């Protein structure tokens, strides 16, 4: 699993 | 001095203004840090219900509620009156029991030392704060001191004035810097002009292998079935083994999938084909979601999960502003002195803007398939419990040993 | 003298009746002991529960034949040529397969590495009170390093029995206790072939027993108990083939030999793959492996089997051998008897697998005018089995072969 936010 | 290993009054807050939280009414880890890890859950949970009721049931949803906690008590710090008091109540600091506005910050470094350890760990969990101020405006030096002692956020002079594109330009290359190129654009072209002062920025970038292997081998076409009450073809990932679960009410499913290193995990909600998720969503409680997870007892099960894309961005002004954030986004109300010195201190957030990404596949690698598995002298119970996740189902990414929510959503439709 | 640096002529064989190329020559004996061994196992596998574990070590078997081929004539020995395929080999003369046998058994047995441990040790026991053929006896020496001990088999079945199962327990560091059964020798018994094989050798890639859990097991017909399941990553010269069966290979440290495992796709029978089960089969699915990076779950476990061949050898070819009219042995005794014709043959195999490595060990016995046990028999289905191959690479031979189905020890 890959997550990015901003 | 160590943030991170500094005690309370090492660190000097010197905030420009203070709210005192009313009166309320474990695990070898901080009774203070754990507290704040309890609010930025119920912010979570609280605006992911507000977020999805505003939302269609065949949307994807994806977003990291640590994130946004982050940003707005990284605004707080020059918050004061209604806009701070706001701040405090809508994020749910003030549940932190007769602890002070300032606190809130200290607890909040050490819980961020402890999510992005940064050890010799198998999973990689990293974070990145950002201010970008106008050159020409001069901000509040405790400001700009305390933003980089508590959040690491520097302070990048951008030319907002006569080259705001520019800056953008800039930022946006920041941001999808600090997420591995997964997050891009984050800013609007619209947003940011001749009159932005600043932009306040938080990253977040987590990749984590699975514990238990999802042979692609074992990887076929299923069909999902959406809210719309149509089906799609969707890639379903296939295994068995032991996994932290639980049959909770209604027959609703709750399984927990750890990454490699076990400190953090992914955990998926799937209600009985029966029961809408927008019920299950209605009901998910802060207090609720979490009795379900200390529920979760390892068991031998069959997962069918599919493998999926999922990119969300939308506006948090209106959701914030429906749950009690009003004072900040109001040129005639919001109260932020503490950010800007000397002058402007009738400074307020024109808009806030969230994007976020989350991949989940076998490998963690979008290439080819270079894995397989082989379990020999293998035998399984006949009636052993099964989770296929064929239709609509809620996701968490979260920190096991704090509790800490870093991701979530909901898949309503992995199809291609 | 030694065989294995010897050429044909240094070796005067004298066979009473008859019927690079010293490595082309061995090859085609192993490709011929391989014929044997698929086809053996499979009427073996006729035999059993589709849910019974099975193992055995077709090279022991296939030199206590080829050790008691030396006194073979007329049809017996031409059945023994072609039931165990020695009549592939690219020869003339039933005598020079013995030759060969010797020169596999040579690299098999004897070199300086020796990464892992592989021995072998063959024996005849002959009745005190009878003059045994002198050129059978040496050359049965010579060839496959089998002496002549003397054991009183007229006055002590008994203690001869005993005595030779002990034997075969010291060449099997005690993992094979009692290849004879009870009443399988009486006064009649002239001579017993025996053949012993020991292995032992330590994984390329061990497993950590950290990684190693229980797991319920569940057998076909009934409840679970508790086995030991091994956990690893890596990786390994693997593929997954024709309707979903896995093919794995797990090499011992010097990778001379190595531990193929075969699994059909879950809910899918083994016994479709053993039916087309075929030297040839077995090397395509070897050629196709590719490395690969896997986790391997395998649990930890011992499997011991025992049984008689006259059977599953009659059904394939042999049937003068057993026959008291029919079998013709005459190069054994010169003096003290003269129908001569095998009672009965038993074979018992042990395999142990762990985190370390793995260890197995086999013995044959043909036992001659012996009194013909019936059948022994001991039944525990379980469940999802899967197929275990130990080969020397080199030299294309099936060591140990069977099928894992009860890890539950
Ligand atoms: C906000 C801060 O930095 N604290 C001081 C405060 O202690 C002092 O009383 C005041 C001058 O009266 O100047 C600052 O506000
Ligand atoms: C409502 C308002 O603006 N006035 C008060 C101000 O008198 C007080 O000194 C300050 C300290 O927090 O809090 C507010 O700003
Ligand atoms: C001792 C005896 O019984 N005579 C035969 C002999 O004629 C034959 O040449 C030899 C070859 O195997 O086998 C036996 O020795
Ligand atoms: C690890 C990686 O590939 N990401 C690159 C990094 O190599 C580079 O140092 C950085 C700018 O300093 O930009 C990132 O996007
Ligand atoms: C540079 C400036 O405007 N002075 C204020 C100062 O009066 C106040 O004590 C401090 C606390 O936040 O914040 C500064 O910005
Ligand atoms: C059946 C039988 O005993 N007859 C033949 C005999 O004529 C022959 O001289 C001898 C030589 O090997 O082989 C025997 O099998």
């Amino acid at each position: 699993s890959e997550a990015a936010a901003s | 001095v160590d943030i991170c290993t500094a005690k309370p009054r090492d660190i000097p807050m010197n905030p420009m203004c203070i709210y005192r939280s009313p009166e309320k009414k474990p695990e070898a880890t901080n009774r203070r840090v754990w507290e704040l890890s309890k609010a930025n859950s119920r912010f979570a949970t609280t605006f992911y219900q507000h977020l999805a009721d505003s939302k269609n049931d065949n949307d994807n949803i994806f977003l990291s509620p640590l994130s946004i906690s982050t940003a707005f008590a990284m605004t707080k710090l020059g918050a004061c009156n209604d806009t701070l008091q706001q701040l405090m109540e809508v994020f749910k600091f003030d549940t932190i029991s007769e602890k002070t506005s300032d606190q809130i910050h200290f607890f909040f470094a050490k819980l961020n030392c402890r999510l992005y350890r940064k050890a010799n760990k198998s999973s990689k969990l990293v974070s990145a704060n950002r201010l970008f101020g106008d050159k020409s405006l001069t901000f509040n030096e405790t400001y700009q001191d305390i933003s980089e002692l508590v959040y690491g956020a520097k302070l990048q002079p951008l030319d907002f004035k006569e080259n705001a594109e520019q800056s953008r330009a800039a930022i946006n290359k920041w941001v999808s810097n600090k997420t591995e190129g997964r997050i891009t654009d984050v800013i609007p072209s619209e947003a940011i002009n001749e009159l932005t002062v600043l932009v306040l920025v938080n990253t977040i970038y987590f990749k984590g292998l699975w514990k238990s292997k999802f042979s692609p081998e074992n990887t076929r076409k299923e069909l999902f079935y959406k809210a719309d009450g149509e089906s799609c073809s969707a890639s379903m990932m296939y295994q068995e083994g032991k996994f932290r679960y639980r049959r909770v009410a209604e027959g609703t499913q709750v399984l927990e999938l750890p990454f490699k290193g076990d400190d953090i995990t992914m955990v998926l909600i799937l209600p009985k084909p029966e029961k809408s998720l927008a019920k299950v969503e209605k009901e998910l409680t802060p207090e609720v979601l979490q009795e379900w997870l200390d529920e979760l007892e390892e068991m031998m099960l069959v997962v069918h999960m599919p493998r999926f894309r999922i990119e969300d961005g939308f506006s948090l002004k209106e959701q914030l502003q429906d749950m009690g954030l009003v004072d900040l986004f109001s040129p005639e109300k919001s109260k932020l002195p503490g950010i800007v010195a000397e002058g402007r201190d009738d400074l307020y957030v024109s808009d806030a803007f969230h994007k976020a990404f989350l991949e989940v596949n076998e490998e963690g690698s979008e290439a080819a398939a270079s894995t397989a598995v082989v379990i020999a002298g293998r035998s399984l119970n006949p009636n052993r419990v099964t989770f296929k996740a064929n239709r609509p189902f809620l996701v968490f990414i979260r920190e096991v040993p704090l509790n800490t929510i870093i991701f979530m959503g909901r898949v309503a439709n992995p199809c291609v």
